[PDB]
């Protein structure tokens, strides 16, 4: 009854070779094959994810434009 | 908007004829009173002469 | 159509409050004729018994 | 009709300005008092329904107010997004064994007065 | 209307991830082959057009394995490079790795997916020496 989800590690984290072979495993578990940009936002921060966002979010961009229209 | 201001029309004008009827029975409970001191001054002096 | 909605809200609350007075003023004047009733039956049975 | 109509006069006049009046007080105290511990990070709110929605400024807030680590919010825009960062704050709370009745994550999203209030209120009687 | 829309955003975005993830694994693993290669005296520079005459698929697989390779046939056409590739993916077939949707034809026609799964397989099951 008393405790926090977010703070247990997850399930599926319970359970030689070549060192360059085992650097292009672990490279390609990545999304773009690559480690990413520590500075850019993530595809969710983008405005291009085609899924809408929250009312507040929509009312907000409304009065930016209505701030912008004047 | 538009669909709440057609509903507080009605109310408005609802509760305005209320009012109306109210003033009405406030108009007469003024002589009616008069009328009710009428009979005390009637009946004491015939509780006098008798 | 907002603008029409606040000015008709703040209509009704002015008329609301009209309406108190007129509720306040029927029932002191009920209160003030059953007291004229109480009197006007005893001394009528005071003439009565003269 | 009219005794009707007049019960009614009774209860959309006194019942609603009596509650307007107190929780329109309470909103001002309570933005005052939030406003005075989140100015110690860089952090502001203007409204306290409509800031306190995207769950982020909750988590912020309580961690200035308990001093240790609460987890990182989850990173999305969306209204399940919202809907976890929320439940975080909540399960947070759950921890220290304040007692907390009808109280929702989507209850907070969706921005009802009362039980916002009522959490603040809950929050200040136990931080203080 | 709708479908232009649907069109615009696989044009855009699937293609788009597609091609940026199938380019920097291409280019790692140019890298990977050149590295294993670099004991003879070979190396490539497109991985796409370079291993269609299958000697280089043959020659990598010479040095990775450690053991000798059947000699590749004498010839410049395409049955030849058929012949070529088809060694190198039978020798695989024998030291029991799992290729799927492979065959000659795929490799000598520089298909670009198919080439880069055959790299990522060998990568991946093969056992060196």
């Amino acid at each position: 009854p008393d405790s926090n989800i977010y703070k247990k590690p997850p399930i599926y984290k319970q359970r030689s070779k070549h060192l360059i072979e085992d650097l292009i495993i672990e490279s390609s578990k990545f999304p773009a094959a690559q480690p990413p940009d520590p500075n850019q936002p993530a595809k969710i921060e983008t405005d291009y994810w085609p899924c809408p966002p929250s009312l507040a979010v929509v009312e907000t961009e409304w009065r930016k434009r209505k701030a912008s229209r004047r | 908007a538009e669909s709440r201001c057609r509903e507080m029309d009605e109310q408005i004008r609802l509760m305005d004829q209320n009012l109306k009827c109210l003033s009405a029975a406030e108009e007469k409970y003024s002589q009616k009173e008069d009328k009710y001191e009428e009979e005390i001054k009637i009946l004491t002096d015939k509780l006098k002469e008798a | 159509s907002e603008g029409q909605v606040r000015q008709l809200e703040e209509q009704l609350r002015i008329m609301d409050q009209t309406l108190k007075a007129l509720m306040a003023a029927e029932d002191k004047y009920s209160q003030k004729e059953d007291k004229y009733e109480e009197e006007i039956k005893v001394l009528s049975d005071k003439l009565k018994e003269a | 009709d009219n005794d009707n109509s007049s019960a009614r006069l009774f209860e959309r006049s006194r019942i609603k300005a009596l509650a307007d009046e107190r929780e329109v007080v309470q909103k001002k105290t309570f933005t005052k008092w939030v406003n005075s511990h989140l100015a110690r990070v860089s952090c502001r709110i203007t409204d306290l329904y409509k800031d306190l929605r995207d769950g982020r400024m909750l988590i912020k807030l309580l961690e200035v107010l308990s001093g240790e680590m609460l987890p990182k919010p989850t990173k999305g825009k969306m209204r399940i997004h919202c809907l976890e960062n929320v439940d975080k704050a909540l399960q947070f709370l759950k921890e220290q064994r304040v007692h907390l009745e009808n109280m929702g994550s989507h209850d907070i999203v969706d921005g009802n007065h009362r039980l916002v209030l009522g959490l603040i209120w809950t929050i200040i009687l136990r931080f203080q």
